[PDB]
Formats: C-alpha cells, sequence, structure tokens
C-alpha cells in the first residue's frame, strides 16, 4: 500500500 | 471621545455585510488521488560475465579491479564465480522489491532471449518489465547491439537487433545498460522505435532507459571502485556512498576512520534505530526533497509516485549522477532530467555523514551507546522560521518532503502534526500544496492509530482538510475513521471548538458520501445530537441542527428512529433562540424532518399539521434569513401537502388554509427575494444556501489576530481622524450657540426639489439634507447647494413616507425610512448614492400608519400607528422584543422615546396625553392621563429640563406645559395660532411655527415672538446641534435659515 512504512 | 461618541451604541446592521455573502468554491488542482497504480511484476537479469576471456579493446591489467558484486573473480574459478555474482544481484534486487518474479539467463544467445523475454511478457501482459543487460564482457556495442554471446567459442560473435528485442518486449518496460558506449544503444532504441511508429503509419511514450555514460566516452578503470560502479550505485546506494567519501575527501576531518571500520559498521539497513538505519533515512529525505525541489510537478508525480521500483531506481540515479561527474562520466536517461550535483542539499549530507563516522571508532572499540543526530530536529526547526510570515506570493517551503518523513515515526510526530496544522491554517492554496506531496493516505493510516494524545490535532487537519477538498472518495467511511470522529463528538470532556469541527465533519461525510448513512445509524448519533442540541455555545448548536437536518434526508431507517424519537420536540425549541443563525439551522431541520416523515404520513400527519403552525408563528421574527428559510422550508412540505391542495386551492383563487395564509404573507412581506420564492410556491400550488454560508466559515484562517487589534492600521487612524472631524464640527455647532442666538435671517440653503417635501431630516454632524416625498427621498448638500442623487424607496404604489431617522452617528449611519403600509427600509450610503446605495434591510412592522422612534442607547424600536398599542423590536436580535398595551380608543400623532427615563411619550387624537412605563406589567402600562385637552394633541415630546415637563400643542393652537407628576399643567403659553404643531430644537433654543403662508412665525424659546422669516408649509426640521431652521414648502422646494 503505502510507498514508505509507518510504525503505527 | 472619538470612540466613545459611536462606540458606547450598538451597530445594530455590522452582521449585514456577512449575511449575505453565500458562496460556493473554486475548482481543485488536478489531482492527489494517483489512480495509475501500474506495477512492476518480472525482473530479467541477464549476465555476459564470461569470467577468464577479455574482448580484444580491453586495455589492461593493474588498475583493471575486476570486483564485480563485491566479488573477486579469480578466487573461486570460472564457474563458481559466476553463479555466486548471480546470487548477490539477486539479492542486491530482491532490497527493493521482494515480490518481483525472478528470471536470469547466463550467457543467453539469441532464442534463450527470445523465449525469456515471451515467457516473461505471458506471465504479465500488461506490467512492467526489467530488463537488466551487464556486457562487461562482450566487444564495446555497435549501431545494432552486437553481443558477444556464443558456444563457448569467442569466434561466434552474434549481431542481434534493439528493433527485435522492441518487438518481443512490446509492453511498458524499463531498461538499463552497464555498457561501455551505453548512450549508443538509446540513441539506436529511439530512432528504431521512430522508425516503427513510420511503418505503422502505412512503445517509444511507453519505455523508460537508464545508460551508465554517454556514447563517446568509457567506464573508468580505477583501481579502488568496483568494476560495476553503475550498477553498485542503483542498488547499493550505501557502501560505495561511504568508500567513496573516504577516498574522495582531500583532507579528512575526522582522524582515524578509514575504510578498515567502514566495512565494520552494524546494523540492517532497515533497522531504523542503527546507524546504517539512520542513515538510510536520512539519504531517502535527502533526494526526494532534490527532486521535489528541482523537476515539474508533470514528473516528479509520474517518476517518484507511481511505482515503487521506478521512483527507487531515480533516487538512485540521482547519487550516482553525482559520483560518476567526478570520472568524467556523465549518466544518460530517457526522460531527460534537468542536472542535479550542484543543489546546495548535498552539503547537509556530507555533514550528517562527518557526524556519524566520529562516533565509529569508540562505538567499535568501547562499545558507547550510539547517539541519533539533529537532522530532522533542524529541519523542522526551519520549517517553523518559515512560518513566522507566509504569505501565497512567496516561493513554497522547500522541505515538505522532510515533514513527510517526520510523520512516519514516533518520535517527532507530534511536532510534526503540530506545525503540518499550522501550515494548513494558512488559504486554501496551503492545502493543495499537503495533498500534491502525498500527507493524505498517511494521516489516514494515523487515524487509527492508538494513541488518544493525537485527537485535537487529527481533528483539526481533517476538518481543514474536507473543509477544502469535500470530493475525497469515500475514504472515510469505506474504513473505520468515522467511528474515531463518532467517539470523538461523543467525548463529554472534548473541548467545545473540537466538537465543534467534529460535528462539521461529520455532517460532511454524512451528505458527501451516502454510504455514511448507515454507520451515523449503527453508532446513534442521533442520540447524541438530540443530547447536545442543549449545548450553550452557538456553533454547536448550529451545526448539531445541522446534522440532523441531513441525516433526515431519504433514510427509511432514520425515518422511522426520527418519528420514534420526537426529535422534532426539541428541535422547535431552538426557534426561541436569540441568535438567528440557530433558528435558521432550526428551521431548517425541522422542516427537512417533516417533509421527509410526511412521506407515511399515517398517525404522522399529527406532527405535519403542528409544525406546519410553529413554523406559522415564525412569520413574526423579522430576519430575511429565517423569513427565507420558512419559504423554503414550507415549500418542502407543500411537496407533500399539494395532494390535498389540490381541492383547497380554489378557495385560495384547516390547516391548508393556515398554510395559504402564511406563505401569502411571506409573499407581501417587503423582501424581494422571499417575496419572489414566496410566489413561485403560491404559482405552483395553484396551477397544480444556509448550509453552505455556514460551511465556509471552515476555510478562513482561525489563528490570525483580526486587524481590528491592528493599532497601527490605516483604518484606526483614518476613522479616529474622521470621528474627530466631526466631533470638532459639533463644537462649532455649540461655539455658534454658545456665542447667542439673533434673529434667523440667514441664509444658506434654496433648492427646487422633487415632490412635496414633507419630511425633512439631516445627519447630526455630516452636511447632507435628507428630504422625502411620498414616494421618494432626495438629498443635497447642506452647505453648498450641490444636488445629490436621489433613491427611490421601492415601496408599492400608493404608499408614503412617513417618519425618517439617523441611527448612528459615525460608522453605522444608515438612513431609515417608514411608511404607511408598515415598510421600514434601511441604507448604509445616502452618503454615496453616486457610487453605491448599499441598502441594509427591509423590516415590515404593525403585524396614523406608522410612527417610529428608534432608540440608540437600547438598540430598540420603537413603533405606533394603526393598532393601538406600542409595539417594540430588538434591532440588535432581529427578535420581536413586546406588545405594550393601552386603554386609549384612538390612534396617536405621535411618538417619542425617553431612553433616561423608560418613557414613552404620546399626544392621543382622542385629545388626551398619555404616557407609558415600560417597567410596567403589560396588561396596562398607565401612568397619566393628562385631561386639560380635548382637541386633537399633535407631535410632543419633552423639554431638556431634568425634571421631564412635556410641551403639548393642541389642533386647536393652545401651547400649554405638564407636569410630569401630575395631570395638571405647569403652564399655557398660547405661543401659536391655529393648528400648527411646535417643533422645538432644546440646544438652539429655537421653536418652529409653519402655517398656510409662505413664511414661518419663529420664535425664542422664551415664547417672544421674531417678526415672519422669509428666505404653505409642508415641513418643520433642524439640523442637528445647529441653531439653523429648515422648512419644506408645498410650492416644490426647501430652504435653511440661519443665525444672523
Amino acid at each position: 500500500e503505502s510507498q514508505f512504512e509507518m510504525d503505527i | 471621545e472619538a470612540d466613545l461618541t459611536d462606540w458606547n451604541l450598538p451597530l445594530a446592521f455590522m452582521k449585514k455585510r456577512h449575511c449575505e455573502k453565500i458562496e460556493g468554491s473554486k475548482s481543485l488542482a488536478q489531482s492527489w488521488r494517483m489512480k495509475d497504480r501500474m506495477k512492476t511484476v518480472s525482473v530479467a537479469l541477464v549476465l555476459c560475465l564470461n569470467v577468464g576471456v577479455d574482448p580484444p579493446d580491453v586495455v589492461k591489467t593493474t588498475p583493471c579491479a575486476r570486483l564485480e558484486c563485491w566479488i573477486d573473480p579469480l578466487s573461486m574459478g570460472p564457474q563458481k564465480a559466476l553463479e555466486t555474482i548471480g546470487a548477490n544481484l539477486q539479492k542486491q534486487y530482491e532490497n527493493w522489491q521482494p515480490r518481483a518474479r525472478y528470471k536470469q539467463s547466463l550467457d543467453p544467445t539469441v532464442d534463450e532471449v527470445k523465449k525469456l523475454c515471451t515467457s516473461l511478457r505471458r506471465n504479465a501482459k500488461e506490467e512492467r518489465v526489467l530488463f537488466h543487460y551487464n556486457g562487461h564482457g562482450v566487444p564495446r556495442p555497435t549501431v545494432n547491439g552486437e553481443v558477444w554471446v556464443f558456444n563457448k567459442n569467442y569466434t561466434q560473435y552474434i549481431p542481434l537487433s534493439i528493433y527485435d528485442l522492441q518487438t518481443w518486449m512490446g509492453s511498458p518496460s524499463i531498461f538499463v545498460y552497464d555498457c561501455s558506449n551505453a548512450g549508443l544503444i538509446v540513441k539506436s532504441f529511439k530512432q528504431f522505435a521512430l522508425q516503427r511508429e513510420q511503418e505503422l503509419e502505412v512503445s517509444m511514450k511507453n519505455c523508460i532507459q537508464l545508460a551508465a555514460c554517454e556514447a563517446t566516452e568509457l567506464l573508468p578503470m580505477i583501481p579502488d571502485l568496483p568494476a560495476d560502479l553503475f550498477t553498485s550505485c542503483l542498488t547499493t546506494p550505501i557502501k560505495i556512498a561511504l568508500r567513496w567519501f573516504c577516498m574522495q575527501k582531500c583532507v579528512s576531518l575526522v582522524p582515524g576512520v578509514t575504510l578498515d571500520l567502514i566495512e565494520k559498521i552494524p546494523g540492517r539497513l532497515n533497522d531504523r534505530r542503527t546507524p546504517l538505519g539512520e542513515l538510510n533515512w536520512i539519504f531517502t529525505a535527502i533526494t526526494d526533497t532534490i527532486a521535489w525541489n528541482v523537476l515539474p510537478r508533470d514528473l516528479f508525480q509520474k517518476l517518484f509516485r507511481q511505482d515503487l521500483l521506478v521512483a527507487s531506481l531515480f533516487r538512485n540515479f540521482l547519487l550516482a549522477e553525482r559520483i560518476m561527474r567526478s570520472y568524467n562520466c556523465t549518466p544518460v536517461s530517457s526522460p531527460r532530467l534537468p542536472p542535479t550535483y550542484m543543489h546546495a542539499m548535498w552539503q547537509a549530507w556530507d555533514l550528517a555523514v562527518d557526524i556519524c563516522l566520529s562516533q565509529l571508532p569508540t562505538i567499535i572499540e568501547e562499545g558507547t551507546a550510539f547517539r541519533h543526530s539533529p537532522f530532522f530536529a533542524e529541519q523542522l526547526t526551519a520549517f517553523q522560521v518559515w512560518l513566522t510570515m507566509g504569505v501565497e506570493n512567496r516561493n513554497p517551503p522547500e522541505q515538505l518532503p522532510i515533514v513527510l518523513q517526520v510523520l512516519l515515526s514516533q518520535v517527532h510526530r507530534l511536532r510534526a502534526l503540530d506545525l503540518l496544522g499550522r501550515f494548513l491554517d494558512l488559504g486554501p492554496w496551503a492545502v493543495s500544496l499537503a495533498l500534491s506531496v502525498g500527507i493524505f493516505p498517511y494521516v489516514l493510516k494515523l487515524l487509527q492509530s492508538s494513541a488518544r494524545e493525537l485527537r485535537p490535532l487529527l481533528v483539526f487537519i481533517w476538518a481543514k482538510i474536507l473543509a477544502v477538498d469535500s470530493s475525497c472518495q469515500a475514504d472515510l467511511v469505506k474504513d473505520n475513521g468515522h467511528k474515531y470522529f463518532l467517539s470523538v463528538l461523543a467525548d463529554p470532556y472534548m473541548p467545545a471548538e473540537h466538537r465543534t469541527m467534529t460535528a462539521f465533519i461529520l455532517a460532511v461525510i454524512v451528505n458527501s458520501y451516502h454510504t455514511g448513512q448507515e454507520a451515523c445509524l449503527q453508532g446513534n448519533l442521533i442520540a447524541i445530537c438530540l443530547e447536545q442540541l442543549n449545548d450553550p455555545h452557538p456553533l454547536l448548536r448550529q451545526w448539531v441542527a445541522i446534522c440532523l437536518g441531513r441525516i433526515w434526508q431519504n433514510f427509511d431507517s432514520a425515518r422511522w428512529c426520527g418519528v420514534r424519537d420526537s426529535a422534532h420536540e426539541k428541535l422547535y425549541s431552538l426557534l426561541s433562540d436569540p441568535i438567528p443563525e440557530v433558528r435558521c439551522a432550526a428551521v431548517f431541520a425541522l422542516g427537512t424532518f417533516v417533509g421527509n416523515s410526511a412521506e407515511r404520513t399515517d398517525h404522522s400527519t399529527t406532527i405535519d399539521h403542528n409544525v406546519a403552525m410553529m413554523l406559522a408563528q415564525l412569520v413574526s421574527d423579522g430576519s430575511p434569513m429565517v423569513r427565507k428559510e420558512l419559504v423554503v422550508a414550507l415549500s418542502h412540505l407543500v411537496v407533500q401537502y399539494e395532494s390535498n391542495f389540490c381541492t383547497v386551492a380554489l378557495q385560495f383563487i384547516s390547516v391548508y388554509t393556515q398554510i395559504w395564509r402564511v406563505l401569502l404573507h411571506l409573499a407581501a412581506d417587503p423582501y424581494p427575494e422571499v417575496s419572489d420564492v414566496a410566489m413561485k410556491v403560491l404559482n405552483s400550488i395553484a396551477y397544480k444556501g444556509f448550509c453552505d454560508w455556514s460551511a465556509r466559515y471552515f476555510a478562513q484562517p482561525v489563528m490570525k489576530i483580526p486587524e481590528e487589534h491592528d493599532l497601527e492600521s490605516q483604518i484606526r487612524k483614518e476613522r479616529e481622524w474622521r470621528f474627530l472631524r466631526n466631533s470638532r464640527v459639533r463644537r462649532q455647532a455649540q461655539q455658534v450657540i454658545q456665542k447667542g442666538i439673533t434673529r434667523l435671517d440667514d441664509q444658506i440653503f434654496l433648492n427646487r426639489n422633487p415632490g412635496v417635501p414633507s419630511v425633512v431630516k439631516f445627519h447630526p454632524f455630516t452636511p447632507c439634507i435628507a428630504v422625502a416625498d411620498k414616494d421618494s427621498i432626495c438629498f443635497w448638500d447642506w452647505e453648498k447647494g450641490e444636488k445629490l442623487d436621489y433613491f427611490h424607496n421601492g415601496n408599492p404604489r400608493y404608499t408614503r413616507v412617513t417618519a425618517m431617522e439617523y441611527l448612528n452617528g459615525q460608522d453605522c449611519s444608515l438612513l431609515l425610512t417608514a411608511t404607511d403600509d408598515g415598510a421600514i427600509r434601511v441604507w448604509k450610503n445616502f452618503a454615496d448614492l453616486e457610487k453605491n446605495p448599499e441598502m441594509v434591510t427591509a423590516w415590515q412592522g404593525l403585524s396614523a400608519g406608522m410612527v417610529v422612534d428608534w432608540e440608540q442607547e437600547t438598540g430598540l424600536l420603537m413603533s405606533s400607528g394603526d393598532v393601538r398599542i406600542v409595539r417594540i423590536w430588538d434591532t440588535d436580535r432581529e427578535m420581536k422584543v413586546q406588545d405594550i398595551p393601552t386603554g386609549a380608543d384612538s390612534c396617536v400623532t405621535s411618538l417619542s422615546c425617553d431612553s433616561h427615563r423608560s418613557l414613552i411619550v404620546a399626544g392621543l387624537g382622542d385629545g388626551s396625553i398619555r404616557v407609558y412605563d415600560r417597567r410596567m406589567a403589560l396588561s396596562e402600562c398607565r401612568v397619566m392621563t393628562y385631561r386639560e385637552h380635548t382637541a386633537w394633541v399633535v407631535k410632543a415630546s419633552l423639554q431638556k429640563r431634568p425634571d421631564g415637563h412635556i410641551v403639548s400643542v393642541s389642533v386647536n393652537g393652545d401651547v400649554r406645559i405638564f407636569d410630569p407628576r401630575m395631570p395638571e399643567s405647569v403652564n399655557v403659553l398660547q405661543i401659536v395660532k391655529g393648528l400648527t404643531a411646535l417643533d422645538i430644537h432644546p440646544q438652539a433654543d429655537l421653536i418652529a411655527c409653519g402655517s398656510v403662508n409662505q413664511f414661518t412665525a419663529i420664535y425664542n424659546s422664551s415664547g417672544e415672538l421674531i417678526n415672519n422669516i422669509k428666505y404653505a408649509i409642508s415641513c418643520l426640521a433642524f439640523h442637528p446641534h445647529w441653531p439653523h431652521l429648515a422648512v419644506g414648502s408645498n410650492d416644490y422646494y426647501i430652504s435653511v435659515y440661519s443665525v444672523e
């Protein structure tokens, strides 16, 4: 999905 | 003084600068919705690393540095080395797209390549294919792409064809060439594509190419670099970047750090808390910032957002360009980009690298903890500095791509979100930039985090995004974001500002998407809104009512839930709210509720009729906004009522007849916009908005301090100067009175007027004469005689002007005109009719004609006439205040307000003199009457003396002064005869005396007679504060007299 990983 | 002169009084119509500002918005720049999501599916690795064989054009050997994929083939032999290198190449590509389909050939000839390309095309016919050609073991390319592939016998060079290769891979594709004269291949590729297109007139636009260097130059033979330098730069951005740093720096500034330590730096590339992790994060942020700030948006979106692999390859390409430039090589790409090696941001990279590496020795030697750099903190600081004063006419901030990166972690997230919010608070253009970089898909993920402290920030950001871009394709209602906001609304401890923004967001997504219609019921949003209808804040009342109105549109489930809970029972209570905006919201929600609930009718017809009558009461409101909404709401109810009006309209041409009377009254009411709409409704029956005004609020800055507090603004200095000017003119008037009043035999003005000058008024300070006849008002320059433009009142034929007054001294100096038919109209620029009359309002009173006296110290409008009572309206709320009963059996000729004693002063047509005390219970405000007269009483008023004595004149001419506390008079003067009212100006001690003859029998306040003064009289008047008379005559002229 997102181009970059998110530390949700 | 200058301020208090007018700013101790209400400015009743300041709201009229905003009430009519109903507007939409401009279209949005297209587009952040990157719907084109084509992806790479398979990768072909074609190697020609013929270990042990040197083409005849090779120059050898000492500095050859034959290091490929960090492998030295001589230590393993001709077969082990090839497989090992291929394995490493695979690993290098998997780091960027682990899901890619792997395909590899080692020294393929002709059919091997054709079969490979065909198989890959079959695997995915519409998606992209990456073709990577090494060529290190191949002679320099020719114009055809000839290659040394063979059955282990170098004498079989096999000429190839770029054209044929294009034919095999006709899909969108990406090519990578590590050839020495790589540019030659790109040129041939383009020429062949053109040839094919020309043949097709009897792929160019879909291919992307990366060539190691230009057609006229060779790759460097440097003993310390890997042979596959271009591949290394594209696939392993670090490693060589640090090796180059150590070698390129002329004088190292970090003693003790060399390659022996660089190759020992711990950590995974993706482990954000390690040296390499942080370096990769900084590298990505810098290369994205450069791309953002160099390329046009048309290329940026295509290359750095559409595909993960394309963006990664171009991101690394910029590094390859920077490094290879130093060795007299120029990487070539198609599409061609502007040069970037010159950009200032590269200096920041070197600094960050230097800082990191100074810690490396001790960490290895002693084990000291690794400290993080301040890079992102400083970038955020610079952004914050820019925010100090941002305007549209400036270059956008260069650091938005950095903020985007900061939002991905959990260290500075709160600061980045705060700064983003502050940025978005600027006008809509600020939001568009934020949309163009891709905040949207990330804030959607943050919306579902477990944090609670982020609530006010995400709410603010989404309120602004939806306020500007309501077209978002239901993303908040397809996912669970709507649940978040429902919980946010539910929280009873959240400040009203955020509850208001949350209510706005919910109203928007409910009306905008048509899928949130069920979700808002699943969460019992109706119950929450009903509970919140009693919130004291005006905006929560408005937005909650709007949410309820928007819910009750076409829902079957919340048709029933609506009727079931008697929601309307609470909404009508908002019709009592002092603020007309809340009443409008309530009328909207209530009318919508009934208009849609009536689709069933059934027992709810009981409700249908009751609401129709509750709305009928609102015909007395007076507000044009509420009134217009009443007409629209009634039309919405009419849609359902027509099923029975088909047999009732014939009577017009028993709730139906009441509705008819309400609509007819509303049509009659003097607001042509309203009259027009009401007539359209009445005609439609016989033959067979607010929400946007409120919504636009959130798109404005709210963190800005308004100009009213700018003590240096021109508007304040100018207004204060003008205020002092007006005060000084008043002082001049006072001085001319104080010097002594003499016979008024001097002259100021004489001009012929249209019509009969029956009402003559003057502005308190401005020398402008305002004179009305039956139908129209003319204006003159009080000193020069210059004729000013006139303004027809616009009132119905056969009406008559009865009274005129000015409402304020300096800023809200509006002209108010009353007529026999009850119309009350207000205009702002009698002062400047030459450019803009600027009408203010058009009220109608009295449910003798009409006589008015507005109380400037209270903001109240008092009126009497053909109603036998006194009516009070609050002109600061647009609401009826009270009906004051009386025992009189006749109408009056007066009225006068005494704002210091709360006294209503009248003479009555029945011959008595009656006054009222506003503080008495509204059964009869009986204080007096005086009973020393039997003939009609003409205009009467109180004296300047503190006692409050009243001057009263009979139609028989008797002039008598009465005691404010007794039914008996103080004295009898008989100043004039016969039926002449005495217009008195206490400041000037002047008494006017009109008659049928062409003169005025002027007297002093002492009663002494001055010989008749000439410059049937139509009107007597005085200019306020000046000892100057004005008289209108039935010979179509007016004149002004002055102290000699």
